[PDB]
């Protein structure tokens, strides 16, 4: 789609153990992003 | 877990605090341990050279630590019954069974504190005056954390010589508490720290 909007995160202070896989931003939207505006919740398991 | 903190961040943003929040990648909390007996032991005193503490570190076993975490090895009963439980469960020594002082960072922790200096611990009235200060330094330093202020799991601290001067009455406890803290640091750090 098109963009809807258009000393803390130091790279020497963050353990990159597993690469942040992009689908985490869908599966858990608040925890993996800053500013989640107009976000929708997901039904996740039946 | 993941969904718990996702839900509380949703709750934090939408229900109470509408402010945009920078949030880093989540890291776990860590702990510390020791796997072997201590080296040539350290004895350290106060800035005024009055009172010393001689302490080694050797690990209490897996069963010991997990059972103190299950409260069954609590010292709130008689010292004799606690010693009998140490005997009937771990082949523990009788002379070390009636000498254990405290536990560690909380009411039931993963550490233990033993005294065995049988020629030199006849000085009991002068040892028990600072025994509670050794406990007040011990619990506090075990909930502090030497390396990166985490907790200390499964380490035994054992005192082998008590050199405390005659009638301190103001110096003793207040100076021995950071001294007990520092000798805890030395006996932990000296021979085998692990994460």
């Amino acid at each position: 789609f098109e963009p809807l909007v258009r000393e803390f995160n130091d790279i020497n202070k963050i353990i990159i153990r597993q690469p942040i896989r992009t689908e985490y931003k869908i599966a858990f939207p608040y925890l993996y992003n800053n500013l989640p505006h107009h976000v929708h919740l997901t039904w996740y398991h039946t | 877990g993941e969904l718990y903190l996702d839900c509380v961040m949703h709750d934090l943003r939408k229900m109470y605090s509408e402010i945009d929040i920078k949030v880093a990648d989540p890291v776990v909390t860590f702990c510390e341990t020791v796997v072997e007996t201590s080296s040539l032991k350290c004895f350290a005193e106060t800035p005024n050279k009055k009172n010393k503490i001689t302490m080694i570190a050797e690990p209490l076993e897996k069963g010991l630590a997990e059972d103190i975490e299950n409260e069954v090895v609590q010292i709130t009963w008689n010292r004799k019954k606690l010693g009998e439980f140490f005997q009937t469960k771990y082949d523990w020594d009788l002379l070390a069974a009636r000498s254990i002082w405290a536990f560690g960072p909380d009411a039931t922790g993963p550490n233990i504190l033993v005294d065995d200096t049988l020629p030199s611990e006849v000085d009991k009235a002068l040892l028990g005056s600072v025994k509670d200060s050794i406990v007040q330094g011990f619990q506090w330093g075990t909930r502090e954390g030497p390396l990166c202020d985490e907790l200390i799991r499964n380490v035994k601290f054992k005192i082998l010589d008590a050199v405390v001067a005659q009638e301190p009455l103001h110096r003793g406890g207040g100076q021995i508490i950071p001294t007990a803290r520092r000798v805890v640091y030395s006996a932990f750090l000296m021979a085998t720290p692990r994460l």
